[PDB]
């Protein structure tokens, strides 16, 4: 059991980049998918869920209308599409198995970051 | 939303002893949809606790979660040195899921 986040990666604000959640040992298709983000030296905070297919979807006000969840069931994958990255969004960005009451987030990837920047100037 | 405070934010103890983390809730947790995890450094979230007071598979005994209503708490009966990390509370009762800000044990 196990889910491998990719797509990370330093941009610039205004940019935009796919992430992607490989998962494998479990029926992914009867799972809750979530994305949980955590800016360096903070707490976690949800980020986006999906259901089934379902296809319901749900994000925090923060991301709303700029990030995108889905998931590809015959890939066991899921995705969060990221546009109109801001510098508020940089942090490691978890993918995690949501359970319910059959576990909460008892799956989670190794994270990956995403680092929002124009390097310090233009400010 | 259902607020998460978590109190104290950092916690200084010895090996052997007891460590009592408090969870309050703004709002009553329906289902006792409540969870805890533990972060090392470097490292994801690991699930430790789930609905309130039940154990994750090949979590030790000394950690056990308590709670119902808006009061919840997480207790490491007798600290190891690896059990020394930030300790998340977690709310999955409605559709806004919400962490508490974290406490750290030292």
């Amino acid at each position: 059991v196990q889910l491998v986040e990719s797509g990370g990666g330093l941009v610039q604000p205004g940019g935009s980049l796919r992430l992607s959640c490989a998962a494998s040992g479990f029926t992914f298709r009867n799972s809750a998918m979530h994305w949980v983000r955590q800016a360096p030296g903070k707490g976690l905070e949800w980020v986006s869920s999906i259901w089934y297919s379902g296809s319901n979807t749900y994000y925090a006000d923060s991301v709303k209308g700029r990030f995108t969840i889905s998931r590809d069931n015959s890939k066991n994958t899921l995705y969060l599409q990221m546009n109109s990255l801001i510098a508020e969004d940089t942090a490691v960005y978890y993918c995690a198995r949501f359970a319910g009451g059959w576990g909460a987030y008892d799956v989670w990837g190794q994270g990956t970051l995403v680092t929002v920047s124009s390097g310090g100037g233009g400010s | 939303d259902i607020v998460l405070t978590q109190s104290p934010a950092t916690l200084s103890l010895s090996p052997g002893e007891r460590a009592t983390l408090s969870c309050r809730a703004s709002q009553s947790v329906s289902s006792n949809y409540l969870a805890w995890y533990q972060q090392k450094p470097g490292q994801a979230p690991r699930l430790l606790i789930y609905d309130s007071s039940s154990r994750a598979t090949g979590v030790p005994a000394r950690f056990s979660g308590s709670g119902s209503g808006t009061d919840f708490t997480l207790t490491i009966s007798s600290l190891e040195p690896e059990d020394f990390a930030v300790y998340y509370c977690h709310q999955y009762s409605d559709i806004s899921p919400t962490f508490g800000q974290g406490t750290k044990v030292e």
